[PDB]
């Protein structure tokens, strides 16, 4: 079960449905395409590669790496998590 | 072992994960799955290399240190419509803006 | 309340950085004032003396963003079973996007700046209100 989250330049990506739900936000607006018109795609992929890395590194015990973040995006994806709420 | 992929068609990008061990064939029934198009009317790429079906992510250089939940490696893919394949065509992300100048 | 218990049972630990960060351990005393020690570059292990009963807890060293011990917060020795010492693996946790990326903003903006940056007044209020033992320590309370 996948969502489509869409970008506000049009790109739409494809994530499965329980990563999503990582944002409340996201609930909200499911409870299956979500337009986001505040964020842009560069911004929008990295905070799915964000909902991988979540899912994927929560209650494990393998060592966990940092989450890389570039300083040109960085306060467009802080504006977006503040919203995401995650 | 896992490795998470990005696939990608002009503005379409899935986020998937898959074994190393599994098919590049494996990986077309997957994105039938999603986009409902079946496997022979997909092409899938490592930047401009055709992938064959029966080779393993692994053998085509999708391993899991590469191929990592935040930075996922990207499969390029092509539909043929009707009779022929489209070209390779993925359309870049937005550009960030200048760093402002406390940044 | 949070304070090292006074035992003088020794035990042997590990204090192991599996972490990319510099690491600041600290050893909560026994009035609960956080008392900071040598720190731990990344990927490397110093082999300590503490006591049971005794209580630590591992912040970067740099900003005082919060590292797990063990995948918990705070780290108490444990008796040694046939000598062999505690292991006590410090990792990152999984931030939240949003602290992971005001860490970010933070090593990049000097703090006088912060009032400079184009966001909504709360994210100003984030952004000033750093990660601080002081204040982790009156939440875990
Ligand atoms: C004074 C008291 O009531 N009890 C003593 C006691 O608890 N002493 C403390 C003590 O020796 N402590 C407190 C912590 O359990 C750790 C231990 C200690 O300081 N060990 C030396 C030490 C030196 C360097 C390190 C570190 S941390 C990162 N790198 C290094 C080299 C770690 C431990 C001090 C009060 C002297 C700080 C005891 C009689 C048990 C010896």
């Amino acid at each position: 079960m996948y969502v489509k989250l869409i970008s506000s330049d049009g790109h739409e990506f494809i994530v499965k449905r329980e990563h999503a739900l990582t944002s409340g936000t996201i609930k909200a607006m499911l409870s299956n395409e979500v337009n986001f018109r505040e964020i842009p795609s560069h911004v929008l992929s990295k905070v799915c590669m964000y909902f991988t890395y979540k899912v994927r590194y929560t209650n494990s015990s393998t060592e966990i790496p940092e989450f890389p973040i570039a300083p040109e995006i960085a306060l467009e994806l802080l504006m977006a998590a503040n919203f995401l709420d995650c | 072992m896992d490795v998470f992929l990005m696939i990608r068609r002009h503005k379409t990008t899935i986020f998937t994960d898959a074994k190393e061990s599994s098919t590049v064939f494996e990986l077309k029934r997957i994105v039938e799955g999603i986009l409902k198009r079946p496997p022979d009317e997909q092409r899938l790429y490592k930047d401009d290399q055709l992938l064959d079906d029966g080779k393993t992510l692994g053998e085509c250089g999708f391993t899991s240190q590469t191929a990592r939940p935040q930075a996922p490696a990207t499969v390029g893919l092509a539909f043929r419509a009707d009779d022929t394949f489209e070209a390779l065509c993925i359309e870049p992300f937005s550009s960030p803006p200048e760093l402002p100048d406390v940044m | 309340v949070l304070r090292s218990v006074n035992s003088r049972e020794p035990s042997q630990v590990i204090f192991c950085n599996r972490s990319p960060r510099v690491v600041l351990p600290v050893w909560l005393n026994f009035d609960g004032e956080p008392q900071p020690y040598p720190t731990l570059p990344p990927g490397t292990g110093r082999r300590i003396h503490s006591y049971r009963g005794h209580l630590w807890l591992f912040r970067d060293a740099g900003t005082h963003d919060g590292l797990l011990v063990n995948q918990t917060e705070l780290f108490v020795p444990s008796l040694n079973v046939d000598g062999q010492p505690i292991f006590a693996n410090i990792t990152l946790p999984v931030y939240t996007l949003k602290e992971r990326c005001l860490q970010v903003v933070r090593s990049l903006v000097k703090p006088e700046n912060y009032r400079r940056l184009d966001i909504v007044r709360s994210l100003y209020e984030d952004l000033e209100d750093h990660p601080n033992v002081q204040k982790d320590l009156e939440r875990l309370t």
